[PDB]
């Protein structure tokens, strides 16, 4: 099958940087659509950023444009996601999919912004 | 002495010779309308999965927790999440089995909105056009042969009635297959009326009016496609617009009941009593009777006897088979590319009405340019030119990203204009190239293969899911090859106009 274990959950004060990565298998990091979505407590799971196949392009969110960075790594078949100047409302449970619509969904990683 | 002599005795410019032709060509406007119609009827508005009704649409997050975005930040076409949030305190994706939600921003309700022809089994939209064009070809064959067996007035009446009823019932069609069969019948009638218009008008007109007939039919075609532009700008609903473009055949049938049958067909049919009656009637309508009084049964009997006195031999002769194959392949490629170009305007960005009217505008200058080049430089070099510019237009439109709009639209406009010019050029060349023995059958074969290409055009365009623009790639690849083959064929700037199969090798 395909595994999508993600790690990087922790509590960091606002303005810090946290690197989040998902351990993928069964496919390359540049052969399929790759996106990471966030689900805040009481909010809806909204798309944040994505990485296409073969580095076709990079997209972000309207509230996240110029706020976070989405990167991939084909060596370990993982995508490293890091953000700078975390907003107080950025605290959410992050997750990763397998495509723009795919049968594989990540387990989920929760991060805390606090103050 | 021939029929042209007695016609010029009657005239050729009189009141009848204008009212009959203009009335008979009047429905060609709506013919062009119906041929293009699927473009304004089968538009696909932006759409997405309908969220399940069990879950709340307000407190649960809104219209974003169920519909993944696309590459451009738009909702997915035919896919949705099973759950809004997938938290542990199975399959996640799911097709829109709870229906789809469209938008009424520009197009209120089209066929794809009425029957949900998206994603899986989305090819039915192109299937409808392909089957309509299959009906066109079947009509142009079988109805043409039936008309040759029986006549022209009655066949025109049947075509009018069939077109009107088929259009109305297709407008009020409950199920998809019913609509497709109604389109089949509509094409069956429409191709027959289209060809029989030209054949009747060329039969009733003198020898020095064929160019007049051609330019008139081209002008009416362009004005009718402009008329569709206007009508689409008027009424957006598909049912109302379908009825608006279907009724004028129904009303025109009433005054169509007063057509005059082809006197030449009657003479070729072997009977001359009704022929003499027809000439007396047209003389009465033309207002002259003293000269037509001398017209007696023996008068035209002594006048029309020289002319009175198929495919197997077409394919048997090697040179004739070769040039027929080249000509028919040219017809196929030209018609196929033209309808592939004109049937698609979704990825043009601009409004449908504006692109349609500019398409209407470009045709007349293209006709002028083609006439000038054929009367000054020649017909063949203009032919391969027009195909080269059309092909390059199509490929560069395909490769250029969708973001560019003005350049894409102008380039498609130029491609369509030069393709219509190539259409006039190929018709003229085929008419002036074939020997007189098989000239009519050669025109028929060219038309049939052009209809075959037009038939396969929607089939090719259906494969847009494999790659978003490779239908455009094929549309632009076909007539480059067509120009390549047309680069080799005998040239007709010596005005030979062959009449016997033995003459073609003499010229070349
Ligand atoms: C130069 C006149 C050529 N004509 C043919 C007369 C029968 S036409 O009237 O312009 C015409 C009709 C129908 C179609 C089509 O359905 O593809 C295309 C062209």
């Amino acid at each position: 099958q395909v595994q999508l274990v993600e790690s990087g959950g922790g509590l960091v004060q606002a303005g810090g940087s946290l690197r989040l990565s998902c351990a993928a298998s069964g496919f390359p990091v540049k052969t399929e659509w790759m996106e990471w979505y966030r689900q805040a407590p009481g909010k809806e799971r909204e798309w944040v950023a994505a990485i296409w196949s073969y580095g076709s392009g990079t997209r972000y969110a309207d509230s996240v444009k110029g706020r976070f960075t989405i990167s991939r790594d084909n060596a370990k078949n993982t995508v490293y996601l890091q953000m700078n100047s975390l907003k107080p409302e950025d605290t959410a449970v992050y997750y990763c999919l397998v495509r723009v619509g795919s049968w594989y969904h990540g387990q989920g990683t929760q991060v805390t912004v606090s103050a | 002495m021939a029929f042209n002599d007695l016609l010029k005795q009657v005239g050729g410019v009189g009141r009848f010779q204008l009212i009959q032709v203009t009335m008979v060509v009047a429905p060609l406007l709506l013919m062009a309308s119906h041929n293009t119609l699927q473009n304004f009827t089968a538009a696909i508005p932006p759409h997405h999965c309908r969220p399940p009704a069990n879950a709340n649409l307000s407190k649960d997050g809104g219209l974003e927790a169920w519909l993944p975005l696309d590459k451009q930040g738009q909702p997915e076409s035919c896919l949705r999440f099973t759950s809004p949030q997938w938290g542990p305190p199975t399959r996640v994706t799911e097709p829109c089995i709870d229906g789809w939600v469209y938008d009424n921003s520009t197009f209120p309700s089209t066929i794809v909105t009425e029957w949900n022809l998206v994603c899986s089994h989305r090819a039915f939209r192109q299937l409808a056009q392909s089957l309509y064009m299959v009906g066109v070809l079947l009509g142009a064959m079988v109805f043409g042969y039936l008309a040759d067996r029986l006549g022209r007035r009655k066949v025109l009446i049947l075509n009018y009635l069939q077109t009107a009823v088929s259009g109305t019932c297709a407008a009020y069609a409950p199920n998809y297959t019913v609509y497709c069969v109604f389109r089949l019948l509509s094409g069956m009638s429409l191709a027959s009326i289209a060809i029989n218009c030209m054949t009747l008008n060329v039969e009733w007109m003198p020898i020095h009016t064929r160019a007049y007939v051609g330019t008139l039919i081209g002008y009416v075609y362009s004005l009718g496609q402009f008329l569709l532009a206007g009508i689409a700008y008027a009424v957006p609903h598909w049912r109302h617009l379908q009825l608006v473009v279907s009724v004028p055949f129904f009303i025109a049938f009433i005054y169509s009941w007063f057509f005059i049958e082809s006197a030449r067909w009657y003479s070729s049919s072997g009977r001359l009593d009704l022929t003499l009656r027809a000439l007396q009637r047209v003389a009465r309508i033309n207002g002259k009777q003293e000269e037509g009084a001398k017209l007696s049964i023996e008068v035209l009997r002594t006048s029309l006897q020289k002319e009175l006195t198929s495919a197997m031999e077409l394919l048997r002769c090697p040179t004739l088979r070769h040039l027929f194959l080249c000509l028919s392949m040219l017809w196929f490629a030209t018609s196929f590319a033209y309808y592939g170009l004109v049937m698609d305007l979704q990825g043009f960005g601009v409004s449908m009405y504006l692109i349609q009217v500019i398409f209407g505008a470009v045709d007349l200058p293209a006709k002028f340019v083609c006439f000038l080049v054929i009367n000054s430089m020649g017909r063949r070099p203009a032919q391969m030119a027009s195909l080269l510019l059309a092909g390059i237009c199509i490929l560069v439109n395909g490769i250029i990203p969708k973001s560019h709009t003005i350049i894409r639209t102008s380039l498609a406009v130029l491609g369509k204009g030069c393709l219509a010019s190539s259409f006039n050029c190929i018709f003229l060349y085929t008419g002036e190239l074939y020997p007189t023995v098989i000239r009519q059958t050669g025109l028929g074969m060219g038309s049939t293969m052009a209809r075959v290409g037009s038939i396969v055009s929607p089939l090719v365009s259906m494969t847009a899911e494999f790659y978003p623009s490779m239908p455009l790639f094929i549309f632009g690849a076909v007539p480059v090859v067509a120009s390549a083959v047309t680069a080799l064929l005998p040239e007709t700037l010596g005005q030979p106009l062959p009449d016997t199969v033995q003459d073609l090798k003499s010229r070349s």
